[PDB]
């Protein structure tokens, strides 16, 4: 469905926030490694921070675009019975008269 | 009869949105209907002193007769094979029992909330005799045909006697039918009241409708001069 | 018994941190002046009755 | 479990209050040396009668700060404390990563469970999500629907017959009884529907009392005939085949629900 | 790397008087 | 009501990122203890910012949430079979 696929996309954005947390523990932990006196963990550090701001930027683009979908869905596919019981009694009655 | 009405106007694009909105609010689908109204004005060839037998001034007013007619006389050849619902409006011996009515000028009062109007009504069942036609009857009473208009639209049934008339109005002439509401639909919200508590309660219903519809469609109060059918 | 709202708690904590930082800033700004003076009570002091308090 | 944490709050904040009060008193009394009585206003009633204005020593000594700043014995402590700060920040961030990870897991499962309960066919309403059946239950989390577990109020009709004894009746017929989210929707709609029909029957025996149809129990009414006898009961599955009138009772009940739909 | 229709009074006036 | 999410969400993002850079630039330079608690408070403010983003996305999800012959014959055989006439 529409809200099903878009809901899965929002869950993907939340997983992108989780990835932002991974890159946060990586920039802080590997940063502390850089401040212990080691320089060999520098390329993976810069790569983890670049992936940090890149995943964050993708979260901003997809999230802001999602809110734009919220603005562009008002009125269309978003809101701002005894017939099924009768047919149920007819099908049940026909099931009684015709086992 | 004291009718309390609030009018509005929409376009040809928001018809489905207003039908869906009022359908979700009232909880019932719209009902397609139509009505023809003929207005009889006093005969200009005849001259009568505008005064009663009690030496009191009389104001001349027009007489409006309205009736119904099935859609078989309204649907032509290019309209066949279509669902009989609210989506049709977007594609635009004896006598019959007429409805005789006379509308008066609405009440005064600045900053009014509703538009109360006094309208007299009697039901013309049938007729007979030589001049059995309704036109000859109006000519016998002292009125001639002035104009007529046929309106087709949808209506809703909410609570407390409220009616929402989303209708279009056409002028039936011989040279052609001109659409007065060309570009949109005319909205109406009236209640027919036969007491001060019931009148104020009706005004409360209309104010609750305007407050509920506030933001979408605005329901203002029409001018009195726009509902005065007196001959001048 | 039950903790109230967290907005007031975090607000009061931010006020506390603002006071601590505000004191440490001016303290570190005037660290050469306070180290250039001595403070000890005058004869006008009831030390014959209480002595440990003056040490505190 | 938590009262101990409250006592920890009272202890930590208590020590902070002690150190803050002592610090304030020390600052005010240290102030009283150069005061015009402006700084004696922060004292206690005891410190005011102890200390005196225009008192204490106002002497000056040479500067000691720059000679200590020329030394490099402080940078070590700074580096150490900053490193400890880094470690603590890493630990807290990892803990929050765990908590938010679990929360995202459970909540994502909840959403994946909601997708089967909303589109345009499944109806949903509204700090939780409610749903009207016929009352209105509250939907929570598989998923479950808690009404107002619960009894299974399903009525039934049995047909009796009077034999040659011309006295009592015997059981000759009885209607059969048949037993994720939409299933509970339909079941509870059948419960409220059949209970509403039973309410209409209770409002019916009060006017059919003179025609033989007598009402006895609030959930059991009887119908007296000169040859037969009917019984309409509203019970669950805890109370109570050579029968013949098993089909007439089913057709009778289907005609009951159909007549109720006609009333609607 | 990143950046931060018509007039209601006229229609009703037609329905009550017939003027365009 | 979406503009409040634009300004509010964007403000939380700017506070998160810029406050993170201020954090790393303050971790690298009783002053030491005040640095400990300033850094720790910046970290906790980043955690509250992430949780705020989760709450706002949750509010977004909540915004996404918020014939006659067969009857005549059927009833005919039903009544005839019912009364056994």
């Amino acid at each position: 469905p529409y809200i099903q696929e878009r809901l899965k996309s929002l869950n993907d954005i939340e997983t992108q926030l989780c990835s932002m947390l991974q890159e946060a523990s990586q920039v802080t932990f590997i940063f502390g490694e850089l401040k212990r006196g080691n320089e060999s963990v520098k390329p993976q550090f810069e790569n983890h921070v670049k992936q940090f701001y890149e995943r964050l930027d993708k979260s901003t683009t997809q999230l802001r675009k999602e809110i734009q979908l919220l603005d562009e869905n008002v009125g269309t596919r978003l809101l701002p019975q005894d017939t099924e019981k009768m047919e149920e009694q007819l099908d049940l009655l026909s099931a009684i008269l015709d086992p | 009869v004291q009718q309390l009405s609030l009018f509005g106007s929409i376009g040809d694009d928001g018809y489905d949105l207003l039908i869906s909105t009022l359908t979700t609010i009232s909880g019932n689908p719209p009902l397609l209907y139509n009505s023809l109204c003929t207005v009889w004005k006093p005969n200009p060839s005849y001259d009568v002193e505008n005064v009663n037998s009690r030496n009191q001034l009389v104001e001349p007013n027009r007489i409006k007769l309205s009736k119904e007619v099935p859609f078989s006389y309204l649907i032509d050849e290019t309209m066949m094979d279509k669902p009989l619902n609210f989506r049709i409006l977007k594609s635009f011996e004896s006598c019959s029992p007429w409805s005789l009515q006379i509308s008066d000028i609405p009440a005064a009062g600045n900053n009014r909330s509703v538009s109360m109007q006094t309208i007299a009504e009697t039901i013309i069942l049938s007729s007979a005799g030589k001049n059995s036609s309704v036109s000859s009857l109006m000519n016998g009473l002292g009125y001639v045909f002035e104009f007529q208009y046929l309106t087709i639209g949808v209506k809703f049934f909410m609570k407390h006697g409220l009616i929402l008339e989303l209708q279009k109005i056409w002028q039936i002439e011989e040279a052609g039918n001109s659409q007065i509401t060309s570009g949109g639909f005319l909205l109406k919200a009236y209640i027919n009241v036969s007491d001060i508590d019931r009148i104020n309660y009706t005004e409360t219903a209309l104010m609750n409708l305007k407050k509920e519809l506030q933001g979408y469609i605005e329901l203002s109060v029409p001018d009195r001069q726009s509902m005065d059918s007196r001959v001048a | 018994a039950e903790l109230p709202q967290w907005y007031t708690l975090q607000s009061q904590l931010n006020v506390t941190l603002s006071q601590l930082v505000s004191v440490t800033s001016t303290l570190q700004h005037f660290q050469e002046t306070l180290d250039s003076t001595v403070v000890y009570p005058l004869p006008k002091f009831p030390t014959t009755s209480h002595e440990s308090l003056v040490t505190t | 479990q938590f009262v101990k944490r409250r006592r920890d709050m009272l202890e930590h904040i208590n020590l902070a209050m002690n150190e803050s009060s002592l610090a304030l008193e020390f600052v005010s009394l240290l102030l009283s040396s150069v005061k015009e009585s402006t700084g004696m206003s922060s004292m206690s009633p005891f410190l005011r009668k102890v200390v005196k204005p225009s008192s204490l020593n106002s002497d000056k000594i040479p500067y000691v700060a720059p000679t200590k700043k020329e030394y490099i014995e402080l940078d070590i402590l700074n580096k150490g404390w900053k490193l400890q700060s880094l470690n603590e920040s890493k630990d807290l961030l990892r803990a929050s990563f765990n908590k938010l990870s679990s929360i995202l897991q459970n909540e994502h499962d909840y959403w994946n469970k909601i997708m089967q309960s909303i589109s345009n066919k499944d109806v949903i309403f509204k700090k939780l999500l409610a749903i009207k059946y016929g009352d209105r239950g509250i939907a929570n989390i598989n998923l479950d629907l808690i009404p107002h577990h619960s009894v299974k109020k399903f009525l039934r009709v049995r047909i009796f017959t009077k034999i040659e004894s011309e006295d009592d009746y015997i059981l000759s017929g009885e209607s059969v009884m048949d037993r994720d989210i939409r299933k509970q929707i339909q079941l509870l709609k059948k419960i409220i529907f059949e209970k509403e029909l039973m309410y209409q029957i209770k409002k019916e025996c009060a006017l059919l009392i003179s025609y033989g149809v007598s009402i006895e129990n609030e959930n059991k009414v009887i119908i007296e005939l000169p040859n037969e006898k009917f019984e309409i009961e509203l019970l669950s599955l805890d109370d109570d085949l050579p029968k013949i009138n098993d089909k007439r009772a089913n057709l009778m009940l289907v005609m009951l629900r159909l007549l109720l739909v006609v009333i609607f | 790397k990143h950046d931060f229709p018509f007039n209601v009074d006229d229609v009703l006036k037609f329905t009550f008087t017939g003027e365009k | 009501s979406n503009q409040a999410l634009y300004e509010k969400l964007e403000q939380t993002r700017t506070i998160l990122s810029v406050k993170l850079a201020e954090l790393i630039n303050m971790t690298t330079i009783a002053v030491a203890t005040t640095s400990v608690m300033m850094v720790n408070n910046q970290t906790m403010q980043l955690i509250k910012n992430v949780q705020d983003l989760l709450i706002l996305t949750r509010s977004i999800k909540e915004k996404w949430l918020l014939d006659e012959k067969q009857i005549e014959e059927l009833l005919d055989n039903c009544i005839e079979t019912f009364v056994a006439e």
